[PDB]
RNA sequence: AACGUGUCGCGAUGGAUGACUUGGCUUCCUAUUUCGUUGAAGAACGCAGCAAAGUGCGAUAAGUGGUAUCAAUUGCAGAAUCAU
RNA sequence: AGAUGUGGCCUGGAGGUUAGGACGAAGCUUAUGGCGUGAGCCUAAGAUGGACCGGCCUCUAGUGCAGAUCUUGGUUGGCGU
RNA sequence: UGAAAUGGGGUGCCCCCACCCGUCUUGAAACACGGACCAAGGAGUCAAACAGACGCGCAAGGGAGGAGAUAUGGUUGCCA
RNA sequence: AAGUUUGAAAAGCACUUUGGAAAGAGAGUGAAAUAGAACCUGAAGUCGUGACAAAGACAAUGGAAGUACCUCCAUUUCAAC
């Protein structure tokens, strides 16, 4: 089920935003926080300090939220949830949830391969027959 | 008398059929054609509706609402099977009799079910063709009952 | 658990360990690690010589302030030291891993030593009395020690 | 040890239940052939009763019930056994609700119970 | 005080809150309905004993 | 109200080379000199201790309570809302389902079952019945073990 | 070269998180509900085949008596032998 | 400094709704990638675990940490000094 | 059908760019003060009076409070 | 201060062997012993050990942009393509 192709997939910035000076301290998480420091260099934009998030980094809104395969990812907990995306399968693809099972995961792999909807974490061997 | 206009403001942001996951809004309504969450596609909500729904082999059912038996449920949803080899414009033209809004989707969905069934036929054949070679140490059968 | 590493061909091998041995960690770190490649018989020779203060146990880490010595030249460091307390312990552990190997049908004269490892162990505390009515921890520092051996042949 | 709504009072009154309550609480069902005769759904287990395990890993064993250990919430049977490390056998205890009473010992106050239970 | 707001006369100065320090004169009606079902149960029982006197 | 408080704690002050919070007074125990009387201290007070005089119960206008029930019934007569509100309602003969008055005559419960299966309501009461699970949450430990879906209420004019 | 740095695989030191809960807090109700010179509350010593603490008990001491219950208690030893 | 907005992200619970789980829940670990400007989400693997639990609407609060000579527990360089 | 390829990730290197955080301050990289590491705790809350926005009902009327009355004079409870 | 919460059940490791002993190596119980007594999960921080990457003194980290070597995580392709 070859995806709906979009325009060019160019990302504005691939490298993540990490908070200022988290490498020094082991408890600081790489997640972003906006520095409120008054003399803080990053807040003042010193050229060679880390860059902040803006409204300006948006993803182009055409290719936005599209995985590298060309499918916007819709989660699925059971074989009945495959039916919603039967019709739009050119656009959406399913993602089996983490907790869904070795037993239910057997079913959804079948009833996806029959309908031609695509699963990301669904077994790929039926596709590479 | 509870117009569709008024009921769509009520069920819009909360529902059994809403199913918004990961920022996407699909709809788990059985009467949606393509599955988007919008008025034209809410089957349970509208006063007249239709669906292209599969049946055995390649037959294409169509379920159809109408103004009149709108309450009284086993009587408000009426299914009619089209024959196996039915043209898709045949099914769409049925739906367009009831709800001309859906004339396009019912076509695309009519051709869709026809694709699925002939897809199930190739698959279920190829799975069993190579399922013979496998020696299973168990299998289960539900015993016929009288 | 323990045994951070696995012997290749464990059918020819002898594991041994001691745990929570009362002895200094930083001294046993130094006197164990010298062995790590040496065949068994030459690792025992090394120790009986250290007790005789002919050869020495080179301290590569935990050197903070130590006497320089001329017996550390063979190992490349200037600093060395002769920790009998911790040599006599490793004497008995190597003598155990030789008893394991001999019950496994092996000749201990060909056993080579692999993977010697020393870790800190739960340290037990005692007090100390200081000027102006202070008390400060006197705690000691035992070690865990584990090693295995393997044969070698042409 | 009655079931309450509160589960904090229920579990408390259950595990602090004295001996006699622990006799009722741990009671096996008795086989259909003894339900037919005495018309009783279940009885509390006595010492000598002969009894069959339905519940587990011993499922299908048959034994005489050496003694009822009410402190461990357990029954000790005959021919339900395990060997220690050193080779002696130790009676493996089983909970009564997992077990079935085939043949029950009778004494005069145990009969005054079966008359007193009768559903008919 | 700042702005055009009214001049607050709330009289809370006396110790009322039962601060870890003090006890404090707080009356709470959380038992209102349980005493509503009680005054009734006790009008019935007296009606049952007074019978058949009005 | 006394929780996290009973102590003799005072503050050592400046000049002791330590934080200025109050500290427990005494000796020979593990908590001697430990911090007290503050939300940060292990075991101090909570920040703003909860009270019984919180406003638990809200008034409602008598009218709006009436308006709200009235308005809630007009939604019970619409099969489309009821569809999405969650009940099965598939084989239900008609929206304000209505039944006889003899329904109050049943005594055994086995017969009231085949009633529900006759007006089709047995399909919804199998939605409640198959949905019973043990909770995810701490509520299990509070006295609520099980969650059930909400069912097909039945309205009988007399208490009887 | 040695020390030292860095990444990964495993391993120790350490005891967090979650899951678990016979505890706490608070709200409510019932009643032939209120101690003591007829020696109370509190205090001390003691008591078990084996018994430090704890619980129970007082030279009749891990209990006597009476009724109800209906075969245990149980870490070990001991013990009338099932109609009370 | 400050004001406000968000169909805006996270957390413990209550009313609903829809699902998952011994064919492996929460928790945990990872040169596991994918999505979002971001808070964060989600999948993969565990040679981790052993029984709970997710989404969505609404309600609710003891709801988001790096700094206080912050509190408690642990550890640590100085130092085999 | 094993590989090829694009993207993400890791480690090192090169050319270049780059003062240490939070804070009081006209002014902090400061020879200004707090600062070894981590885990778990850790700070605009509750109540009342008044006001103005915004949501809702009703409207020259609006709304109770306390209590009473029964379905319930019932129910372990769900019902405070 | 302190959950004494191992496990379904103590089945709480008989026995051989090195040791003065502690213990070690085997074996055995059990679905798990990396559930072996503080015994469920077992995090952060710090330390050991094998492998490996390199690296001059510009304290270290940091930005941007390449390349070198890995990674085998992802997506895509494999023939009138």
């Amino acid at each position: 089920v070859k995806p709906v192709v979009t325009k060019s997939v160019v990302k504005k910035r691939t490298k993540r935003f990490t908070r200022h000076r988290y490498e020094l301290f082991p408890q600081l998480s790489s997640s972003w926080r906006k520095p409120r420091g008054e003399d803080s260099p990053v807040r003042r934009r010193y050229k060679g300090q880390k860059a902040m998030p803006n409204k300006g980094y948006g993803s182009d809104r055409a290719t936005k939220y599209i995985t590298p395969s060309g499918f916007k990812s819709f989660p699925i907990q059971n074989v009945q949830d495959l039916y919603m995306l039967v019709m739009q399968n050119r656009k959406y693809a399913g993602v089996i949830s983490h907790t869904v099972g070795a037993r239910s995961r057997k079913a959804i792999v079948r009833k996806a391969h029959e309908l031609d909807v695509r699963l990301i974490n669904g077994g790929a061997k039926l596709r590479k027959l | 008398s509870h117009s569709v206009d008024l009921q769509w403001i009520l069920v819009r942001q909360n529902s059994r059929f809403l199913q918004k996951r990961g920022g996407i809004r699909m709809s788990n309504d059985p009467f949606n054609n393509n599955g988007n969450w919008t008025k034209r596609h809410c089957g349970f909500l509208n006063e007249k509706a239709a669906v292209v729904k599969p049946a055995k082999g390649g037959a294409i059912c169509v379920t159809v609402k109408d103004g009149s038996s709108n309450n009284k449920p086993r009587q408000t949803y009426r299914k009619t099977v089209h024959a196996a080899g039915v043209r898709a414009s045949d099914v769409s033209r049925a739906v367009a009799a009831v709800r001309p809004d859906l004339a396009d989707v019912s076509f695309r969905r009519a051709r869709r079910m026809a694709c699925i069934a002939s897809r199930t036929a190739k698959v279920a054949a190829a799975r069993k063709a190579r399922s013979e070679k496998i020696k299973f140490s168990r299998k289960s059968v539900r015993a016929k009952r009288h | 658990t323990h045994y951070s590493r696995k012997p290749q061909v464990s059918s020819k091998s002898a594991k041994a360990k001691v745990s929570d041995l009362r002895c200094h960690y930083k001294n046993t770190f130094e006197t164990a690690n010298v062995i790590n490649g040496m065949p068994l018989r030459k690792a025992q020779q090394l120790y009986r010589q250290v007790l005789a203060k002919t050869r020495c146990i080179p301290f590569k880490r935990y050197n903070g302030k130590i006497g320089r010595t001329a017996q550390a030249k063979e190992w490349g460091q200037t600093k060395g030291r002769w920790p009998r307390k911790s040599v006599v312990a490793m004497m008995s552990l190597l003598k155990n891993a030789e008893a394991n190997a001999i019950e496994k049908g092996l000749d201990p004269n060909q056993m080579v030593i692999k993977h010697v490892q020393v870790d800190q162990a739960a340290r037990m505390r005692r007090r100390t009395y200081r000027a102006h009515g202070r008390i400060t921890p006197y705690m000691c520092s035992p070690c865990h020690v584990q090693l295995f051996m393997s044969e070698k042949k042409e | 040890s009655i079931k309450c709504g509160s589960r904090r009072k229920a579990r408390r009154a259950h595990f602090q239940a004295p001996s006699h309550v622990r006799r009722v609480l741990m009671s096996a069902p008795l086989s259909k052939e003894l339900r037919a005769k005495y018309n009783v759904r279940a009885m509390p287990v006595r010492k000598d009763d002969e009894v069959i395990v339905k519940r587990g890993a011993f499922k299908g064993r048959e034994g005489k019930v050496t003694a009822c250990y009410r402190l461990k919430w357990v029954i000790h049977i005959d021919k339900v056994n395990r060997e220690k490390a050193n080779g002696s056998t130790v009676a493996v205890g089983i909970h009564p609700s997992n077990v079935e009473i085939t043949k029950l010992k009778l004494t005069h106050h145990r009969k005054a119970i079966l008359e007193r239970k009768d559903r008919s | 005080p700042k702005g055009n707001n009214a001049i607050p006369h709330v009289h809370q100065k006396k110790h009322w809150n039962p601060c870890s320090s003090q006890k404090g004169n707080v009356k709470v009606f959380l038992n209102q309905p349980a005493q509503k079902h009680r005054r009734r149960r006790l009008r019935l029982l007296k009606a049952k004993k007074v019978f058949p006197r009005p | 109200r006394l929780s996290g408080m009973n102590h003799s704690a005072h503050s050592w002050g400046t000049g002791r080379a330590v934080a200025r919070i109050p500290r427990i007074s005494g000796g020979g125990t593990s908590t001697s000199g430990a911090g007290a009387f503050g939300n940060m201290c292990r075991g101090g007070r909570m920040f703003a201790p909860t009270k019984i005089f919180r406003r638990w119960h809200r008034k409602i206008n008598l009218h709006q309570k009436r308006f709200a029930v009235v308005s809630a019934l007009a939604a019970s007569s619409v099969p489309s809302l009821v569809m999405s509100r969650g009940h099965r309602i598939d084989n239900v003969p008609e929206v304000p389902l209505v039944v006889e008055d003899s329904i109050q005559g049943y005594e055994k419960t086995k017969e009231a079952m085949a009633f529900l299966k006759a007006i089709a309501a047995i399909d919804d009461v199998n939605r409640v019945n198959d949905s019973r699970e043990i909770r995810a949450g701490r509520g299990k430990m509070r006295n609520r073990r099980y969650v059930a879906r909400r069912g097909p209420m039945l309205v009988m004019p007399n208490n009887k």
